[PDB]
């Protein structure tokens, strides 16, 4: 099931914390703001 | 055209979560900016 997720969406439901989603997604702004990708940075990490 | 539609100065305060337009708009003119550098130094070996 969690393959099923991870295949269809992009995401695994349940992983991460909500703390846990800032300190490592903080380097990616910068590519977020140079590349043109809009919305928070949660939708570019799962893009990539 | 929202400002062009109404000009009280106070409808700043309350349109629709202007200030992160503003930032990414001043953003991404720095951005191009940057990208500009290389066509300013063609025109500095144009003219003295």
């Amino acid at each position: 099931e969690m393959i099923n997720s991870l295949l269809s969406s992009g995401e695994v439901p349940g992983l991460y914390t909500l703390e846990e989603l800032e300190p490592l997604l903080l380097p990616l702004k910068d590519q977020a703001s140079q590349d043109g990708f809009f919305g928070p940075v949660f939708n570019y990490f799962t893009y990539r | 055209t929202d400002i062009k539609k109404d000009n009280r100065v106070t409808t700043l305060t309350t349109h629709a979560g202007i200030r992160n337009s503003l930032l990414t708009i001043l953003d991404q003119l720095q951005r191009c900016q940057r990208s500009l550098n290389e066509f300013l130094e063609e025109k500095r070996s144009a003219f003295p």
